[PDB]
């Protein structure tokens, strides 16, 4: 029975890790995003100190 | 509508966040299913064979 | 700008479709792998008394 | 040994429930970082209008 239960939270815990790496790329597209949005307003901030 | 776009911009990314999820957890399930199908049948034959 | 709303509502009645499928294919199926769980604890007690 | 093992990855399953917990409230206060900027650009470009 232990070995059962081993097996099948070893799988779980490989699919935790599956579930964390997914979890981190998104979160660094956001990141990413984040900030050319960030470059943008500095464009911005300077057409803004010409006018 | 500008405004709306973005509200449903952004819950439609919450939405595909979670069918993502959903699966990956769909895949999970059923594998462990099948796993635990072999199992149910493979002590079907050993209690036969012991009994 | 309206038909691009049009575009966007319409990945999210799909999304919102999916979702659902998946979480009640995912109700049934883990219904089903508890169920799966207990059997073959029955089973490994069958086989504790007739080993 | 396979209990000790079996527990390991017990804690290991809880750490990493853990992170991805963790990492879930990140993402949501990233996210509404990407919002406050967006709330800030609106701003600036009334402003750039009126300039």
């Amino acid at each position: 029975t232990a070995i059962e239960r081993a097996d099948q939270l070893a799988k779980s815990a490989v699919a935790q890790e599956k579930a964390l790496k997914r979890a981190e790329e998104r979160a660094q597209q956001l990141r990413a995003r984040l900030d050319a949005m960030q470059e943008a307003q500095d464009q911005v901030r300077r057409d803004s100190a010409t006018h | 509508i500008q405004a709306e776009e973005r509200e449903v911009s952004a819950r439609l990314a919450a939405a595909e966040t979670a069918l993502g999820e959903s699966d990956a957890r769909r895949q999970t399930q059923d594998a462990a299913l099948e796993d635990n199908a072999l199992e149910i049948d493979r002590l079907r034959n050993a209690l036969l064979q012991s009994d």
